[PDB]
RNA sequence: CCGCCGCAGGUGCAGAUCUUGGUGGUAGUAGCAAAUAUUCAAACGAGAACUUUGAAGGCCGAAGUGGAGAAGGGUUCCAU
RNA sequence: CUCUGGCAUGUUGGAACAAUGUAGGUAAGGGAAGUCGGCAAGCCGGAUCCGUAACUUCGGGAUAAGGAUUGGCUCUAAGG
């Protein structure tokens, strides 16, 4: 297991990763960038509000055709969405990172997400049928997610 | 069809008996490279042609 | 649970359609562990499964 | 006063004004459900089967204009659920809707 | 595995609507709009717009969205 | 339209009701002035009783054209 970045103080850090997660990479990357540098309690509350469509994930890089919302004015952006599945996958991973911090005996309500990385994973093959007897790719874009949480005063 | 000759029925018998997964203990044998039956026929995908 | 087998079996035993079979919505656990026609018959005798009446199509207007 | 019961007239006609024919009865159920949340101040609103039957009594598009309901807030302590209080909406058949006003129901 | 002296060649790619394999921008876009229609409650379950049960409202409307066959399929049948 | 029997709206759901569409409909007064062209739409429409032209291979044309009537209720007469 090599995270892209080694933690500064390994004894004050917890890590969690997941591979080949059937969640949209583009949606998850935008979501992870939103919770980067957040406290774990703030991130947990924020992601649940995304699932409830009370706070939006601003789509800054993969925004082609993404609609505008009023909740994006809180990120200094005009385009936002509420990707539910990406938030649940990140929420599931945050809890696992939280359990890892407890297993290492770390102050849970001091952890901050310092590093979070979403990588495209191998695609999975599905087919769609087009006009004139043509078959086109219908591909899934999973992702590999990793994060490292560190205590902050 | 419900109407079938003995030769066609016996032919369909062999095709059903062959369409089974590999025994799990095949994999444990030395010099094994067969990780899954690559000759599995699904009735709706590929037809026998008879 | 899932009562497709019991709904199918009851319709065969009661000789009616599946739309006229009534499985008790309260005692579904006893209906669920009935996987034979013998047990379906007993549930019919016990009153758990009943045959609903035909929908009324009156000819009084025609008469 | 966590547990309280009140009777209310909901003007379904104003709530479902402009809705399409195939959506008028289902929207009436949604408008009742969100009427309960605003009044009783709790999510997890349960609509009695008889109130559903009453809204659907005249088909999917000719929903009754007014309906008399009984909102009874009760404790959801029977289950380990995130909501402690839930509202059960029940049907109150009436002959007329004139001079009928929101009223409290005593246990 | 290489230097030097000779020997030998299927010996040097940017192109050929080149060949094969892989990968992007398009793009989280087009789209998931033919045939009227779903709703309430409960169950099971980690999880329910979609499963099951009950209730309601609908449709097929006997030239059927019903009940059985031929050809063809070949186990798709049934239970877990 | 309904009963028996079957089904869950035809590979998704939620919210909204902008333009432009696809499908349907209505429109004062005029009435083909539109357009290559009445294209499209519209008019007509069942039945009963009247009334039906040119032409004709005497068979047709013919539901020509044109006109009236049509519900409900209570009776009367006739037809075994
Ligand atoms: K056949
Ligand atoms: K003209
Ligand atoms: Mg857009
Ligand atoms: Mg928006
Ligand atoms: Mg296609
Ligand atoms: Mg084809
Ligand atoms: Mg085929
Ligand atoms: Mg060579
Ligand atoms: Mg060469
Ligand atoms: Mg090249
Ligand atoms: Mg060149
Ligand atoms: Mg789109
Ligand atoms: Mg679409
Ligand atoms: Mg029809
Ligand atoms: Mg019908
Ligand atoms: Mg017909
Ligand atoms: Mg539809
Ligand atoms: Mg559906
Ligand atoms: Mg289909
Ligand atoms: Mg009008
Ligand atoms: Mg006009
Ligand atoms: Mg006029
Ligand atoms: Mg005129
Ligand atoms: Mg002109
Ligand atoms: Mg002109
Ligand atoms: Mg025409
Ligand atoms: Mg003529």
């Amino acid at each position: 297991v090599r995270y892209s970045l080694d933690p500064e103080n390994p004894t004050k850090s917890c890590k969690s990763r997941g591979s080949n997660l059937r969640v949209h990479f583009k949606n998850t990357r935008e979501t992870a960038q939103a919770i980067k540098g957040m406290h774990i309690r703030k991130a947990t509350k924020y992601l649940k509000d995304v699932t409830l469509q009370k706070q939006c994930v601003p789509f800054r890089r993969y925004n082609g055709g993404v609609g505008r919302c009023a909740q994006a004015k809180q990120w200094g952006w005009t385009q936002g969405r509420w990707p539910k599945k990406s938030a649940e996958f990140l929420l599931h991973m945050l809890k696992n990172a939280e359990s890892n911090a407890e297993l290492k005996g770390l102050d849970v309500d001091s952890l901050v997400i310092e590093h979070i990385q979403v990588n495209k994973a191998p695609k999975m093959r599905r087919r769609t049928y087009r006009a004139h007897g043509r078959i086109n790719p219908y591909m899934s874009s999973p992702c590999h997610i990793e994060m490292i949480l560190t205590e902050k005063e | 069809s419900s109407h079938k000759t003995f030769r066609i029925k016996r032919f369909l018998a062999k095709k059903q008996k062959q369409n089974r997964p590999i025994p799990q203990w095949i994999r444990m044998k030395t010099g094994n490279k067969i990780r899954y039956n690559s000759k599995r026929r699904h009735w709706r995908r590929t037809k026998l042609g008879l | 649970s899932m009562l497709r087998l019991q709904k199918r079996l009851a319709s065969s035993v009661l000789r009616c359609g599946k739309k006229k079979v009534w499985l008790d919505p309260n005692e579904t656990n006893e209906i669920a562990n009935a996987n034979s026609r013998q047990q379906i018959r007993k549930l019919i005798k016990d009153g758990l499964i009943i045959r609903k009446p035909v929908t009324v199509h009156s000819r009084a207007r025609c008469r | 006063n966590e547990v309280v019961t009140r009777e209310y007239t909901i003007n379904i006609h104003k709530r479902i004004h402009g809705v399409g024919f195939k959506k008028r009865a289902p929207r009436a159920l949604k408008e009742i459900r969100k009427f309960a949340m605003k009044e009783m101040g709790t999510p997890d609103v349960r609509i009695d089967t008889r109130l559903n039957k009453a809204v659907w009594a005249k088909g999917i598009r000719n929903v009754p204009y007014r309906i008399r309901v009984r909102l009874s807030r009760k404790r959801n302590e029977d289950e380990d659920s995130p909501n402690k209080l839930y509202t059960l909406v029940t049907y109150v058949p009436v002959t007329t809707f004139k001079n009928l006003q929101t009223v409290n129901v005593d246990e």
